[PDB]
């Protein structure tokens, strides 16, 4: 459960509650102990439960993995060969 | 065998609340079956015995809420918040945690 | 509704046999334990035995083994008791009992033991002199 | 939830259907075993409910049956109904 | 942990302890919740 407020930066943007700043327990290397971490998400990516209570949009439908910050995502050409005899 | 007795067998007018007592020699309480196998029968002159209360409280379907009960351990009671004309006849405990049954000598009303 | 019915009297001498009845209706014959129970005028009810109407098998109280031997009829839906032996002790209304507990909802193919007694029939006198 | 009454799960056997197969097991069996000997059917000794029982699935439910009033009888030279 | 009670069906029948009606605290979509479940089991299914 994340517990959500508006990013509300110092300047005025008509963009106000696009960027929720979301306070949640993760945890650590060690399972008796927890993490307090506050992390920014987008509107797009959380939904209210009913600071405000809301989850990642996905925990209803599926679990995440997290893509690895190592590989890129950069298209590159892929050639297509026939197999012998085609 | 498990004998029971059935202690109070006393005198009511109408209107007057009644408590009618079973001692059992030996438990009832089956320990698979999380129940105590006691049931109440009321025998009205001229008529053969009719179930009470199946299971110690659980109350048989057609029977006046005026009836009910409770007990563990081999003590039981049944009780009646207002004896009427319909509640004259004998009462009767089953031992039925075990073969053969056994009634007790029973209470008057 | 369910009902066991009893019908009649019967007076014999000492030493003869007598068969009692019990004719079951309004409910599935084989799938409940039928009871017999004796009860001496005057006196409290003493159970007497159980048959299981789907099987036949049956179980009696120490005092009534020998003596007391159960049948089925399960085109006719009927249980039958044959009393042998009879004395002056023996005089009583024997009443039929229908167990509370079903064995199984298709019959008694299955199951613990029955542990109450559901319906009573009106029973039948049966005096010895 | 249980809807309606519980009722037992069981299996239909015809008797007589039975009774004849059994029939024809034994005479192939005393073909090996001996044209006089006796040739008696026994419930499962014991073990793990898997081999004591008759274990199946059908309508995607694991049965159990006991079987024991299928082999119960003694050959000398309507329906049964499975719990 | 279950904790379990005969299903106790309204009518007698011979079965009783067959089904077990059993409480737990089941995880659900989120880590810091649990809900509490009554489930029915089989006898054969569980041990005390
Ligand atoms: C097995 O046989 C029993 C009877 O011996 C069947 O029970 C009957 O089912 C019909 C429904 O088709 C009911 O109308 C009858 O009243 C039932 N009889 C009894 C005594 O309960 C049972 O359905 C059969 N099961 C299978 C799977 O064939
Ligand atoms: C399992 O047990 C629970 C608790 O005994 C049952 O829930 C109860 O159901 C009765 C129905 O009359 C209600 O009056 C209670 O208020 C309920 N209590 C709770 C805590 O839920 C539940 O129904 C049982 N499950 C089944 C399948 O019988
Ligand atoms: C984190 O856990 C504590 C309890 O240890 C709780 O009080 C707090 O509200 C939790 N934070 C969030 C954002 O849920
Ligand atoms: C949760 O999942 C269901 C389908 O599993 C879906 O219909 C529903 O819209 C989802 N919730 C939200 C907030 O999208
Ligand atoms: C199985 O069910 C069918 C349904 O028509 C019936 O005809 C058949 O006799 C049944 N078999 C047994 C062994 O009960
Ligand atoms: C059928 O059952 C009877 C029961 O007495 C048995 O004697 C007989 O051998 C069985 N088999 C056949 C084929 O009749
Ligand atoms: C058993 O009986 C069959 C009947 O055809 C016969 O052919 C066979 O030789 C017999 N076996 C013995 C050992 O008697
Ligand atoms: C099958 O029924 C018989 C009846 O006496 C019983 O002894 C046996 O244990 C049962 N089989 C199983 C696997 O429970
Ligand atoms: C579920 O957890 C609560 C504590 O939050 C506990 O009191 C309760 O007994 C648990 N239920 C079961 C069935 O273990």
């Amino acid at each position: 459960t994340l517990q959500c407020t508006n990013y509300a930066p110092k300047l005025r943007s008509m963009m106000r509650g696009e960027i929720k700043n979301c306070s949640f327990n993760m945890t650590t290397e060690l399972r008796d102990k927890k993490q307090k971490v506050y992390s920014l998400f987008y509107r797009l990516d959380v939904v209210q439960i009913n600071n405000k209570e809301y989850r990642l949009i996905n925990c209803n439908t599926s679990a995440i993995t997290q893509a690895c910050p190592k590989v890129s995502f950069e298209p590159i050409p892929i050639h297509y060969c026939a197999p012998a005899g085609f | 065998i498990v004998m029971i007795q059935t202690p109070l067998s006393l005198p009511v007018t109408p209107g007057e609340p009644a408590s009618i007592s079973c001692r059992s020699s030996q438990s009832l309480f089956d320990i698979e079956d999380e129940t105590t196998y006691l049931e109440w029968f009321l025998q009205k002159p001229g008529q053969s015995p009719q179930p009470l209360i199946y299971e110690v409280s659980n109350r048989a379907s057609g029977v006046p809420d005026r009836f009910s009960g409770s007990g563990s351990d081999t003590a039981f009671t049944l009780k009646i918040s207002r004896v009427e004309a319909e509640d004259v006849g004998i009462y009767y405990c089953m031992q039925g945690i075990e073969y053969p049954f056994t009634f007790g000598p029973g209470t008057k009303v | 509704q369910v009902q066991l019915v009893q019908s009649g009297a019967e007076v014999k001498k000492p030493g003869s046999s007598v068969k009692v009845s019990c004719k079951a209706s309004g409910y599935t014959f084989t799938d409940h334990y039928i009871h017999w129970v004796r009860q001496a005028p005057r006196q409290g009810l003493e159970w007497m035995g159980w048959i299981n109407p789907y099987n036949g098998n049956t179980n009696y109280a120490q005092k009534f083994q020998g003596r007391v031997t159960l049948t089925r009829d399960t085109s006719t839906t009927t249980v039958y008791m044959e009393l042998i032996s009879l004395r002056s002790e023996d005089t009583a209304v024997y009443y039929c009992a229908r167990g509370g507990e079903y064995c199984t909802g298709f019959g008694c193919f299955a199951g613990k033991g029955d542990n109450s007694l559901d319906v009573w029939g009106r029973g039948v006198l049966v005096s010895v002199s | 939830d249980v809807l309606g009454h519980v009722r037992m799960a069981h299996c239909n056997i015809s008797k007589a259907t039975w009774n004849e197969t059994l029939g024809k097991v034994v005479k192939q069996l005393r073909k090996h075993f001996g044209n006089n000997t006796i040739i008696r059917f026994a419930q499962s000794s014991g073990g793990d409910l898997e081999v004591t029982t008759h274990s199946f699935n059908c309508g995607g439910e694991f049965f159990y049956c006991n079987t024991s009033g299928l082999f119960n009888s003694t050959w000398i030279s309507d329906s049964l109904i499975l719990p």
